[PDB]
């Protein structure tokens, strides 16, 4: 599919030190539907594909001003408040596990070094899977339903809209001959507009001359028509053609999977008249939930350190859930 | 357990100490060699 | 502050281990059945069950 | 002591992206008894020792599948929420000053690159030494009693339990000859168990054959008896020998030392009828404490920025402590 | 001006791992008057000037023990809790945009590597410009008055006090002749003190000999008189001369400029009897402010997520400001 598509330059609000630029690593969309915390990031460049369209996981292709160029995959980085762990890369898409942050940055290195990064404001604080706030994923634990973006290269379900490019401005396309405007196409499709009479439209595949016009009064930009590009709101639509659209399948779709978790220790239990007393000793933040009959009166609290809890046990019964443990059931004596 | 005196030593040089810490050993994970356990946190750290 | 002395677990391959009452502070012993542990180069025990 | 001991592979719950593995950098125990915030970390590998047992601070030895291999000390890293400052390394032990975090990661680089890390859930938020929450350690200040793990290489007080190793499982040790089991030792001690009759025990230093048995019915693991290993709960006990134990001295023991703590500036004091007014100007978080007679009524607050405090001075007197300064005493006029 | 001035060594409380040293990158003063968050940092070294006094932006000059030496500008770094973005460098001054922190570190690399850094406790948490807490600076937005330190090299308004050096200790100035002390000046001003009788003062421009005295009993230090140095409280005053002062213009002065700020979406509005109900849907933290007549009763709150606000509309009227939007005015119906 990469023989028809190409990497591109698009608007980025922060290319470094809060300054806007036409970025070759521009951020399109950040998807965070995966309950496991995995982020599906869409970028303007294409990872795992060379300029000759061949697939190479160690390579990356980005738009280098006028034409696409090759870059190293090792130089690609994703960061929020601190660096992220990249779990998968293919074309415009990146899979990453990020720590808590308020911004999202995606960057790389060219050939003559020069780091290019794109920062977008993004609130990242993934919700807890289960009832225990843990750091590392365990081998064994409670199987809970969760969603993730699959590591697989294959593109069969999800899709993106594509169309013929917009316009890369280039003033070198125009020259003064001798006091008029000369537009030299160089085997490309060039969109030109001049602040002079006669002819000032197109979209041309041949050289054009504008008599009795100044070079400053004209605007030149490289199109295209032979390539496809993601239907980006950061790149203008092709004016000549109407609402012409194409569509391509994308890697890493969202799917229902299983997430492993752990459990806490059983608290020291003491009983009283229509009440239960628990001495909670958590090693990490642990969710404590309880419910009653007709009126369940659900209550929940995250237990951080040593805390004694006094719970009323009604005649109908009381169900208590302490972290990832199976719920405890309590009933009063007749 | 989890309170002042969870561990008691008659003298700071004493060999045999008293201990009542809510130590409970758990079943190891499938195909994993480790000793998982649940335990009341330090009573001295809690008292501090 | 207390310290939890945990030695290497006694994985009895093809047999049943026995817990003995040791006079130690907070002494805990438990024998788990149906264990099939793995090391880097495969299973540690010859028996499946 | 390193001629008898060896680095090993042990269970780690998170070797990267929440997946469990047999880690050559497995975490054993994290000690945080030092009031200065220093962490004494125990790992499965040995730092500052080469495979030939010689001491070299630029080198690191880890268990590379079947046999130990050399790695660079520069590639060794410790991190919580952000990278840590390593203050000392010797054998299984690492000394580190870490920022606030919820996990603890220790990693390194092999020879053919390949990063190996081990993440364990660990709540790190060291308590304040003194009455001022400062960032950098000063040359001059109030001398307060604190504990630390000494930077010294010498091992004379603290100790760990050691014993003969367990068994690194390796299925490549066994082959079918021609429809039977062949166990090729390769100059090592191999512990084998087969689900067949005749001979299925040992612990052998020579090649063994099991007639009319299948390769799937057998289990092979590196043997030993010539080396020592830390009495790790992440590695199984040697089944043949009983409760045979050894002990070795360890570097960096905990000791009582002195911690230098900064101070602040005396606030502009104004007096009133049975009351004192202080205009506090802190350059960093500063503890403000006060007490009265029979009823002291102790109160404390951490002052972050510019704050005016109105305190009632009783006939018995009022004692006020502002950070690391000596307490101020106030009495009303008769 | 750099032909008369020179880089120097001064006291730093933390040169690495909380240890004090005579730093060639010592911190003098950190200025944070700029509302845009820009920090004007004063250091003991001189950036953009070579040892021969020539201006070179790729070079840096620092005091290398006895004499100044050249270093690379690329090796210069500024950091708080994480690395800073350096916006300008000239002489003793650095302009930097830093993230939230509790300390400030400025460092560099010599010639034979060896990193030199200086850490000072500094609370950095710049206040919000406007009513929206944003990450990256936009091209378009509301023009609000703000202050910054100008990027320009030119030094015309702001100034610093300068004077003849203080003292650089150098033991190579003294030798044993044959069992006495010989102080060879080498065309410099040397301050000497000996733990022997007769003559032990000065401040000398000529060679001096101390008969029947040991080299260990003496102290030698280079004063100077030919050069100028910043009137630093971390370096001693010249004892010989009185209150002799000089003054030089400094780069990057503070000036009134304009800061571009961003905005949000009009909430779904519902009305009631003498009250207004707004369903706020913010994409980022947004300031919500409101006021009434004679008693305005100003109230403000930063809205982070989905929140419904019930506001009482008095007969006199109610003015509500939601982020960067123009204020909404509400009046009850007669």
């Amino acid at each position: 599919v990469y023989k028809a598509t190409r990497p591109y330059l698009a608007h980025c609000p922060d290319c470094g030190e809060g300054h806007s630029c036409h970025s070759p690593v521009a951020l399109e969309r950040i998807r965070n539907e995966a309950t496991d915390g995995t982020l599906k990031i869409q970028v303007s460049l294409q990872i795992g594909i060379k300029t000759d369209d061949s697939h190479d996981w160690t390579k990356l292709r980005y738009m280098d001003n006028h034409m696409p160029a090759d870059a190293e995959r090792a130089g690609l980085f994703v960061r929020t408040s601190a660096p992220c762990t990249i779990t998968g890369t293919m074309g415009h898409f990146i899979l990453a596990r990020c720590p808590k942050g308020e911004t999202l940055t995606v960057g790389f290195t060219d050939s003559r070094k020069i780091s290019h990064s794109c920062t977008h404001p993004f609130h990242h604080d993934p919700p807890v899977i289960g009832r225990e706030k843990f750091h590392s994923r365990p081998q064994h634990g409670k199987e809970l339903p969760c969603s993730t973006y699959v590591q697989s290269t294959a593109a069969t379900t999800e899709e993106i809209e594509v169309h013929m490019p917009p316009d890369t401005p280039d003033r070198t396309l125009m020259s003064q001959q001798s006091g008029n405007v000369k537009i030299t196409v160089n085997g490309q499709t060039v969109r030109y507009k001049c602040n002079c009479g006669g002819s000032n439209e197109g979209l041309t595949t041949t050289d054009k001359v504008i008599n009795n016009c100044k070079v400053d009064q004209c605007h030149a930009a490289v199109t295209n028509h032979k390539k496809w590009q993601y239907n980006s709101p950061l790149v203008p639509r092709n004016a000549e053609l109407g609402d012409r659209k194409g569509k391509i399948h994308i890697p890493f779709p969202l799917a229902n999977v299983t997430c492993r978790v752990p459990k806490a220790r059983n608290p020291t239990v003491t009983y009283g008249k229509n009440q239960v007393i628990m001495l909670l000793y958590p090693d990490h933040p642990t969710l404590l939930s309880y419910r009653n009959g007709e009126e369940p009166n659900y209550q929940e609290e995250w237990v951080m350190h040593k805390k004694e809890v006094v719970l009323t046990v009604p005649t109908e019964g009381l169900e208590v859930t302490w972290g990832n443990n199976e719920p405890y059931k309590y009933w009063p004596q007749l | 357990p989890g309170q002042f005196g969870d561990i008691q030593s008659r003298t700071p040089e004493s060999k045999d100490v008293y201990a009542n810490t809510q130590l409970v050993l758990q079943r190891p994970a499938a195909g994993t060699v480790h000793v998982p356990y649940s335990q009341a946190p330090s009573g001295f750290k809690y008292w501090l | 502050e207390y310290k939890t002395v945990i030695p290497s677990p006694y994985v009895k391959c093809c047999g049943t281990a026995e817990c003995k009452d040791k006079n130690l502070p907070d002494y805990s012993c438990k024998v788990f059945t149906g264990v099939y542990p793995f090391m880097w180069g495969g299973a540690y025990c010859f028996c499946d069950a």
